[PDB]
Parts: structure tokens; C-alpha cells; sequence
């Protein structure tokens, strides 16, 4: 359910401060106005209201018309901004890790075993495993600037 | 003096290969640790790039 996550859930840029706030505001505050709220509809007293008006036939035609139905300020499920960006948003940050993530850690394993190993011919095999070592260590400076 | 001339230079020889092996290892045994350490270096920097 990740504020221990959910904070650093963003990359090195900054830039995802300010959308990260505005959406953990407007769900703290969608919370607390349901619980502070009544879950139920209304009281109307109406055996108390038909006895005491001076209208006769006043507070009972009110209290038939309130129990029916009325308009609230509602929407419905048309309007899915929120729903389709949230498949392309994944299709280049969470599809994409399948070949640059993984592409990182497979280079990472055939280049420990190469550096710590037969002869002369290993060695052949360990340089340009440096070369590639030393580039990635290079990208890696760029890559958090 | 020429009979001299090789003893002295046989003890000479001997105090210099040792001078020659110890001062290489500020040099040529000096590039395989420096060669190492920056090894680990790198990829203890490339698992956090990773990571």
C-alpha cells in the first residue's frame, strides 16, 4: 500500500514532485469526506410535520416527493483518461525494462566469469568485456544527469 | 684488476636484483593492484546502475 514507496516511486528528476503531491492530497481528502458523512439517506420526520403545519396537506406531499429520487452531481466511466494512458505508460517504462533492465544484467554475469577466469585465451574474451564494463560505467554518470 | 673487477661487480649485480624486483613493485605490480581496484570499482557502480 506504498508513503515509504509511494514517495520514491519517482526517478532522478524532480520533475514528479509536484505530481505525486497533488494525487496523495486528493486521496486523503476522498476519505475523509465519505467517514465524515452520513451513510444513510434522510430522517424526514414526517409524523411530527403533518400534525403541526397550518398548510393542510403541506408536509406530506414533501416527505413523498424527497423519498423518490433527485439529481446529484455525478458522472460515469465514459471520460477514461486516466485508464488509457495508464497502458501506455507501461508499454515504455514497464515493457520497455524487458530489454534494457534485462539487457544490463545478463552483460553484468558474462563479465564477472570472464574477468575471473582458460589463459591467454580468456583474456581475449575478458577485454572486450572491459571495454563494455567501462562504457557502462560512463552511461551510468550521464544517465542520473 | 681484472680479477678485481668481476668479484666486485658479482656482489654489485646481487644487491641491484633485488633493488630491481622491490622497486617494480611501485610500478609493474603496482598496475595489477590499481588494475584491480579499479575494477571493483566499476562494478560495484555498474550493480547499482543496475539495481
Amino acid at each position: 500500500l506504498d508513503w515509504t514507496k509511494i514517495v520514491s516511486k519517482l526517478g532522478l528528476s524532480g520533475q514528479t514532485a509536484a505530481a505525486l503531491t497533488s494525487f496523495k492530497k486528493r486521496n486523503d481528502e476522498a476519505k475523509r469526506i465519505l467517514f465524515e458523512l452520513k451513510q444513510q439517506p434522510s430522517n424526514v420526520d414526517f409524523a411530527f410535520y403533518k400534525s403541526t403545519l397550518k398548510n393542510t396537506a403541506i408536509v406530506d406531499k414533501i416527505q413523498s416527493d424527497v423519498s423518490k429520487f433527485t439529481p446529484s452531481k455525478a458522472n460515469l466511466s465514459k471520460q477514461l483518461n486516466l485508464i488509457e494512458s495508464f497502458e501506455a505508460k507501461a508499454l515504455e517504462n514497464a515493457k520497455e525494462t524487458e530489454s534494457v533492465v534485462l539487457a544490463e544484467l545478463t552483460d553484468l554475469e558474462k563479465t564477472l566469469e570472464n574477468i575471473e577466469s582458460x589463459x591467454x585465451x580468456x583474456x581475449x574474451x575478458x577485454x572486450x568485456x572491459x571495454x563494455x564494463x567501462x562504457x557502462x560505467x560512463x552511461x551510468x554518470x550521464x544517465x542520473x544527469x | 684488476i681484472l680479477l678485481v673487477t668481476f668479484l666486485g661487480f658479482i656482489a654489485l649485480i646481487s644487491k641491484t636484483v633485488a633493488p630491481l624486483y622491490g622497486e617494480m613493485a611501485k610500478n609493474r605490480t603496482d598496475h595489477v593492484v590499481g588494475l584491480l581496484n579499479q575494477a571493483r570499482a566499476d562494478h560495484v557502480n555498474a550493480v547499482k546502475t543496475r539495481i
